[PDB]
């Protein structure tokens, strides 16, 4: 799942 | 010891019921009761055995009640291989040395129809499951591990498939000194298991630490809050979920989310002297903001996540579902304002709360199937109100109503108002309303399609007690359903009591089943007779109170 | 004639206290303790040789889970769970007071996801204490108003 490019600490919608 | 007076009965369902009780003192802070319950209508004696004992671990109960053979259900079920029917029952409850917690909260029947049957005293035929739990735990002053397991078994034959965690462990720990922070962890190991052999089996690993800064004065209050919530999810046996589901269930699933919540509290006072002489009248605004990011959890299926009741109290509830399957994003605020009124002596005597959520962006879990009856997601979308009114010492009133902009309806709501001159002497009417869109919303469809379901709750209760000459107590009580115009509960009992025993005479007519074939409710009527010997204790009491708990919806004081 | 509360919730003779329970490591009084520190509130062992202090001793704690509306075939639909808590504050000087609180709460039952709702159930168990603590805060002015009286 996730995306291709994703942050773990990233407060925005889709792991941005 | 020796026998117990016996006691008799007659049900709709068993004909005449004897009972012939036995006590067994077999020890200092453990005995035991053996009981011969002949049955006509099934022709034989149902043995049951009770056990209690106190111990350092704590005080328990068990039940074993067992029935070699049956006629009635040997008639409906033919082709079973025995009509024989047991329950067993255990009930502990303990904590040695102020930090080892033990509890136990079992119940097995054979048939999901025994509580149909018989005798209602750890189950009730208004039961829907029986709960299997058990649970060990060590708790000191900032910390506490408990290990548990949980098993349901369903009694309806509409979907037997259920999940129980086996077995799941909880680690909370907490730290109040860290500068001006206070901070904790919560920490959890559960593994999900399905009685089918067919459904996904999950292990989840869950940590969620959180940070919280406080501020408080004589007036006002303000507490930040900032969380992390880290799940593992290794699911198993998904193959056959995947082969009829567009959407697909991954092996390991990883979710990451903050959350930022805060809340803030006002306080304002006021002598109101237009209504009462030093009355006082306290006005309390509350706003809290809650901010959680979106996680597509629609690849994680569902195993004990559910929609949550909001009221007034849960408006400011961080959370929309229980467990941590679905946590549906948020960007919301609350806001409520309670009014209270405490009189000379700064007892409170009336209070009412109002509060709202409004949605800036929708809650979406990434897996969302609830059927709403219109398209609102943004706004002022959840309404909540209660109040509680003591008008006297003996008169008291609690109302409580939450609506939906959703559902374009009153989703709950429900009212009582009760008075109570004592123990004995006592009046209370209560109302309980569920739209049938709410019940279509937040339950299976199967309840939506049902006529038994789908009408919802509209139900009017009326309870009365009443002694007298000091040695007679009547108590009466009656639910009426007012959407079928049909009475679901009624109760009568009279009981005499005198200074070395007490006799007791009791009926009830309720709610026992649907008949599927003519689409119609089944009625059980009981009346059975009961006397007791007294003198041995310093009870001396009417009767009256658990009189009025016999029936199916027993009796709750409101003050 | 409204003006912000110029009184602290807690009284200012109950500012320095001592917390006993029978239950010390339970959430009652995890709360309870909880409630009185946000409120300001020192808090001292059951030994501490400091008198004239008031001391509040924590009751039985009861919880009751019964139904409260049934379906068109009997079964459960709404339960309502009850929590009532009693506790004495001792002012060592004049008396002990007795205090209680009740709880009312209610959930939408569901067989099909039963273990969902023993956790819903639990998490409603986790709030009402909070609760009931705050119920007992509220009962501290009075017990100073049911001092001076006297
Ligand atoms: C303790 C109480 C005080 C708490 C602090 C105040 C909380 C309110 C501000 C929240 C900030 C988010 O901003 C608030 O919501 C959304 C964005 O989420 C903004 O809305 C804007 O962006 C959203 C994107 O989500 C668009 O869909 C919308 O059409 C646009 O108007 C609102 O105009 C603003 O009111
Ligand atoms: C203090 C804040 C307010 C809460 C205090 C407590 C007051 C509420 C308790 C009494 C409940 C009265 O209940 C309220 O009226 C009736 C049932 O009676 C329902 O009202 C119903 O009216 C008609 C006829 O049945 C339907 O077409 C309608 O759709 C439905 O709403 C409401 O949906 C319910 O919310
Ligand atoms: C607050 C006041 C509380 C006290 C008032 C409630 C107690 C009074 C009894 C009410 C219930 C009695 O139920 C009412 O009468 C009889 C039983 O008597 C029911 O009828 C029943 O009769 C007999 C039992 O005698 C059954 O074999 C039969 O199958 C059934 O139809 C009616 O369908 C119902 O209308
Ligand atoms: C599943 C996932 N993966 C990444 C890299 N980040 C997030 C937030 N979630």
């Amino acid at each position: 799942a996730c995306r291709a490019k994703c942050d773990w600490f990233s407060w925005l919608d889709d792991c941005a | 010891s020796g026998f117990l007076i016996p006691n008799a009965k007659y049900t709709t369902t068993n004909y005449f019921e004897f009972y012939l009780p036995y006590y067994w003192n077999i020890a200092p802070n453990m005995d035991a009761t053996i009981t011969p319950h002949y049955m006509h209508r099934r022709g034989n004696i149902m043995w049951e055995n009770e056990f209690r004992y106190l111990s350092q671990a704590g005080a328990g109960l068990m039940e074993l009640d067992y029935l070699p053979s049956d006629k009635v259900y040997e008639d409906e079920h033919p082709n079973d291989d025995s009509s024989r029917r047991w329950l067993f029952y255990w009930n502990h409850s303990g904590v040695m040395d102020q930090v080892w917690r033990f509890n136990v909260d079992y119940t097995k029947v054979s048939d999901p129809s025994y509580f149909n049957d018989f005798d209602n005293k750890y189950g009730s035929s208004t039961d829907g499951y029986a709960t299997q739990k058990f649970s060990v735990g060590y708790a000191v002053q900032n910390f506490n591990a408990t290990v548990s397991t949980k098993q349901f078994q369903v009694f309806s034959e509409q979907n037997t498939s259920s999940y129980s965690a086996e077995p799941q462990l909880d680690v909370n720990y907490y730290q109040n000194d860290v500068g001006p922070f206070d901070t904790r962890i919560y920490g959890q190991a559960v593994h999900f298991v399905n009685t089918r052999d067919d459904m996904p089996e999950a292990t989840r690993v869950h940590l969620e630490p959180t940070i919280n800064l406080p501020l408080s004065n004589n007036w006002g209050s303000i507490n930040t809050e900032a969380k992390f919530l880290a799940t593992h999810y290794q699911q198993t046996n998904l193959d056959w979920y995947n082969s009829r589901n567009t959407t697909k269930l991954d092996e390991s699933v990883n979710r990451v989310m903050p959350q930022f919540k805060v809340d803030g509290k006002m306080v304002f006072e006021r002598d109101m002297e237009m209504l009462a002489p030093g009355y006082t009248q306290t006005l309390e605004p509350r706003a809290q903001y809650l901010y959680v990011p979106y996680r597509d959890q629609s690849d994680i299926y569902n195993y004990d996540s559910s929609l949550l009741q909001s009221d007034y109290s849960g408006l400011f509830r961080d959370r929309t579902y229980g467990g941590l399957d679905r946590i549906a994003s948020a960007n919301q605020v609350t806001t409520g304002v309670t009014s209270r009124i405490y009189d000379d002596a700064a007892v409170e005597r009336f209070n009412i709360s109002v509060g709202q959520i409004y949605y800036f962006t929708e809650s979406r879990t990434g897996d969302d199937n609830i059927t709403w009856e219109n398209d609102d997601k943004t706004g002022s979308l959840v309404w909540a109100g209660d109040t509680y009114w003591r008008i006297s010492e003996r008169w008291g009133l609690r109302g409580g109503i939450q609506y939906d902009t959703r559902l374009d309806n009153v989703a709950t709501s429900n009212s009582s108002i009760e008075y109570r001159r004592d123990e004995d002497r006592l009046v209370q009417l209560n109302y309980h309303y569920a739209s049938p869109e709410y019940i279509q919303a937040t339950l299976p469809k199967y309840y939506s399609t049902a006529e038994q379901y789908k009408n919802g709750i509209s139900q009017v209760g009326a309870v009365a007690s009443r002694p007298i000459a000091d040695r007679w107590s009547i108590v009466g009580a009656y639910y009426y359903d007012t959407n079928a115009n049909k009475q679901a509960d009624s109760m009568l009992g009279v009981q005499y009591s005198s200074c070395c025993y007490a006799i007791r005479v009791g009926y009830e007519r309720k709610l026992n089943g649907w008949d599927n074939d003519k689409q119609h409710a089944v009625y059980d009527n009981a009346i059975g007779f009961n006397i007791e010997l007294r003198g041995l204790s310093s009870n001396y009491g009417l009767g009256t109170q658990e009189m009025l708990r016999s029936n199916i919806l027993p009796y709750q004081n409101t003050l | 004639g409204w003006h912000l509360r110029d009184t602290t919730q807690v009284p200012s003779t109950m500012k320095v206290m001592i917390l006993d329970s029978g239950d010390p490591n339970g959430p009652l009084s995890r709360a309870v303790r909880n409630q009185l520190r946000l409120n300001g509130v020192e808090l001292l062992d059951k030994e501490t040789t400091r008198k004239d202090v008031p001391s509040l001793r924590l009751g039985k704690v009861s919880i009751a889970k019964d139904t409260a509306s049934v379906f068109r075939n009997g079964q459960t639909a709404e339960y309502q769970m009850i929590m009532t808590v009693n506790a004495t504050v001792l002012i060592p000087g004049r008396d002990i007071y007795p205090i209680s609180a009740k709880v009312f709460r209610s959930f939408f039952d569901n067989p099909q996801m039963a273990l969902a709702k023993d956790n819903e159930q639990d998490m409603i168990v986790k709030e009402m204490y909070d609760r009931a603590a705050e119920q007992l805060i509220r009962k501290l002015p009075s017990i100073r108003a049911a001092d001076i009286r006297s």
